[PDB]
């Protein structure tokens, strides 16, 4: 029922209540989170379906009504700015320069940002405003914090 | 049943809280998308 471009909670009518499991980006008429928010399952904007188009668990990734339409990457240099909507609270940006995560097959971003599990899939911006990877899938590291990679798909 | 809703642009901010260290680390991604220390 709704197509228009913005961030997105992802919430679900359980047992009792409502209770936000992630959040999303919606652009380009497309909803981009992460895998392990919705497991694939088809999601309800008002009166209309959001039906799962693409996915990959390793990618930790999902579209929805549409192919992965973000291709914006970390320069690798500049602060970006994690766009968190935790659950109760408004979306806030909290600016932050990523490290890095060195991969047998390349380095990817990494944001040492700690909040809760309802903000899974928040998006992360470059200075122009575009989405270079959604908050969520990482990694806790000798101390106890969480750093988590800048998760972005293919287009 | 999950459902959506909207909570706000996608805008970088001109007065955002800066925070967080930036740590590199090698790690690994397994077939079943985790990422390991190694």
């Amino acid at each position: 029922g709704e197509t228009t471009d913005g961030v997105y909670r992802v919430m679900t009518r359980r047992l009792l209540g409502s209770t936000q499991v992630g959040v999303g980006v919606m652009q380009e008429g497309v909803f981009h989170t992460m895998w392990h928010v919705t497991k694939g399952a088809a999601l309800r904007s008002g009166e209309g379906r959001l039906d799962p188009y693409w996915g990959d668990v390793k990618q930790d990734l999902v579209s929805y009504c549409g192919p992965w339409k973000l291709d914006a990457a970390w320069d690798g240099l500049s602060e970006v700015q994690l766009l968190a909507v935790p659950p109760g609270e408004r979306a806030k940006n909290i600016q932050t320069l990523p490290g890095i995560f060195k991969t047998k097959d390349g380095d990817i971003g990494a944001v040492a940002l700690d909040y809760p599990a309802g903000t899974s899939g928040s998006p992360i911006l470059d200075k122009c405003g575009r989405v270079i990877g959604l908050y969520g899938n990482g990694v806790v590291i000798k101390n106890g914090s969480y750093v988590s990679a800048i998760t972005q798909g293919k287009r | 049943d999950m459902y959506i809703e909207r909570a706000g642009d996608i805008t970088w901010e001109k007065d955002a809280e800066v925070t967080g260290n930036s740590p590199r680390l090698d790690v690994a991604l397994d077939e079943s998308g985790d990422f390991s220390l190694v």
